[PDB]
């Protein structure tokens, strides 16, 4: 769905949806990694990735161009 | 029972078994007990207060 | 951009499941393993035993089954009394060994058995133990023709305790003290 | 301090250390906090609802 955003250079929407994207990759990868149902994740798990060193999304700010 | 139990517990899956019963005399009550299909991910944690049974009187909590 | 590695957000579970020691019964440590206690410590055990016995009586529970092998020691010498444990005769009162009436259980019956326990704590040696014939025990105890041998008691036994043992095993139930009196005596005796 | 502590705890030994203070402010309280000489056997084990600090108001428990 974001292909129109790349074509139209819509950086702010690509940047905000990068947050939703890394969260989807976090919960689906977590579910794969633990052999569990993705529906069994919790907002405590979002709080756990809020601890110590937080995020890697500084590279995904380039994905929006690097993925073209 | 399935729709209720999802609504009672916020589970996305059905109960394994359910028991419905009642009791009469000086002490009168009705009750529903559900065995979930999965152990809760954090069932045994000793830091969490349990919500598991709720007691209502004349249908108020 | 990449499938990047996740240092997993671990959880530390510090839950506990309790463990309990099947410790030696008093009988076992006293007559089988024959371990020894200081007089003060022997008194501490008797005191806790009385303190438990009083609580049972307050609740109107007659213990009846009072034997030194039914009293157990745990860490810190905590006394646990229970139903958990010859001895078919030895700890029972003269009317009870006789089956003189229909299960004539009373607090004084428990007192008698307590007194017997105090005697063995204060000797390291079973009552009447110069004799061991079954029918002679039923005769001589039941008809009042022998006390336990209080001449066998520890030289370090407080005279008050020697009396307490003698009092708790007085032949007539009307003659022996109840736990509140026994315990009061023990605390005063220990201080 | 040692006699007060033996009465309060029913310990047979003295205390190891004590902190005694007042908080002045819109909350007024005194407190005594004692450190015992030996850990109790059950320091971790008896799960239910006592860390041994009693709260009194105007000297009533």
């Amino acid at each position: 769905w974001c292909i129109d955003l790349e074509v139209e250079e819509k950086c702010a929407l690509m940047e905000q949806v990068a947050h939703q994207t890394i969260v989807m990759q976090f919960i689906l990868e977590l579910a794969k990694s633990l052999k569990v149902d993705p529906r069994a994740c919790f907002r405590q798990f979002f709080t756990k990735i809020k601890t110590a060193d937080r995020q890697y999304m500084e590279g995904f700010n380039d994905e929006l161009e690097a993925f073209k | 029972y399935g729709e209720f139990y999802k609504s009672l517990t916020n589970d996305w899956e059905d109960h394994l078994a359910v028991k419905h019963f009642s009791v009469e005399g000086q002490l009168e009550f009705r009750a529903l007990l559900f065995i979930p299909r999965r152990a809760p991910f954090d069932l045994f944690e000793n830091k969490k207060k349990k919500n598991n049974i709720k007691l209502y009187v004349r249908r108020v909590f | 951009n990449i499938l990047l590695f996740m240092g997993y957000m671990t959880k530390d579970n510090l839950a506990i499941v309790t463990q309990w020691c099947e410790g030696s019964s008093l009988y076992k440590h006293l007559h089988v393993q024959e371990t020894k206690f200081q007089m003060f410590q022997l008194i501490d055990i008797a005191r806790q035993t009385a303190q438990g016995m009083d609580y049972l009586h307050a609740k109107n529970i007659i213990h009846r089954d009072m034997k030194s092998n039914n009293i157990f020691l745990h860490e810190g010498l905590t006394v646990k009394i229970g139903d958990f444990g010859t001895g078919s005769v030895l700890w029972m009162a003269p009317e009870v060994i006789r089956m003189q009436d229909n299960n004539p259980f009373s607090f004084q019956s428990d007192v008698y058995s307590y007194g017997i326990v105090l005697y063995e704590l204060m000797t390291g040696e079973l009552p009447y133990s110069h004799i061991n014939n079954r029918d002679q025990i039923i005769f001589m105890v039941g008809r009042g023709y022998a006390s336990p041998d209080l001449s066998k008691l520890y030289k370090n036994c407080p005279k008050a305790m020697k009396r307490l043992v003698a009092d708790c095993v007085k032949k007539v139930k009307e003659e022996r003290p109840l736990f509140p009196q026994i315990l009061s005596s023990i605390e005063l005796l220990q201080h």
